[PDB]
């Protein structure tokens, strides 16, 4: 043969699929937002209620 | 600065009255130099009236290392002026004296600039009252519910 032509290379984009994780205690876990007045980095202390005895 | 004790505030203050100095030929005793001393003391405790008056930095002496004057005042360099011409002030009825007309302005102008920084200080703004709205703009708190302001 020695059909000595011009050589390529050939990246295809389908991906290999690796990582499959998950999280089920986060999901679970229910979610809040804190009713704070100012947005500060600072001490984000919300203080909430205990059920009363 | 060379005036580094309370002894040293004292003879300041008796050179500045012009009774005591390094140069005279007569001195003042002991004992008048730890009353000068008390009368110090005294005077800093009512212009630091438990931490409600002037703030300077002054270190009161205790009972169990004996000497009250050997004590560093602790002072900052900017003080030291206005304590001794206070002190002199004070002290000079004691000898038969009155303290010059420099003296008492001098005594009136490091007071004032010895309170300065503390009044400026405590020159603050109270906070919002209870029932001040904080308004529809503050569009975080009205959605957290912050509808008034927290006050206090």
């Amino acid at each position: 043969a020695l059909n000595e032509g011009q050589i390529v290379t050939l990246a295809v984009d389908e991906i290999i699929e690796t990582i499959s994780a998950i999280t089920p205690m986060a999901q679970k876990a229910k979610k809040y937002t804190p009713p704070a007045a100012s947005m500060q980095r600072s001490s984000n202390t919300i203080w909430m209620p205990v059920e009363q005895e | 600065m060379q005036i580094k004790t309370k002894g040293d505030l004292v003879r300041a203050a008796l050179r500045k009255l012009g009774v005591a100095s390094d140069a005279t030929l007569t001195d003042v005793e002991p004992q008048s130099m730890q009353d000068a001393v008390d009368d110090l003391e005294a005077m800093m405790a009512e212009w630091y009236q438990d931490g409600k008056g002037i703030i300077t930095g002054y270190v009161f002496s205790d009972d169990e290392n004996p000497p009250a004057e050997g004590d560093d005042h602790g002072l900052r360099s900017s003080a030291v002026s206005a304590v001794f011409h206070n002190l002199a002030c004070r002290i000079a009825p004691d000898y038969a004296l009155e303290a010059t007309a420099k003296i008492i302005a001098t005594a009136k102008y490091g007071k004032e600039l010895l309170y300065k920084q503390t009044a400026i200080s405590r020159a603050k703004r109270a906070p919002y009252p209870s029932r001040m709205p904080t308004g529809s703009g503050n569009s975080f708190a009205n959605l957290n519910e912050w509808h008034y302001f927290p006050g206090e």
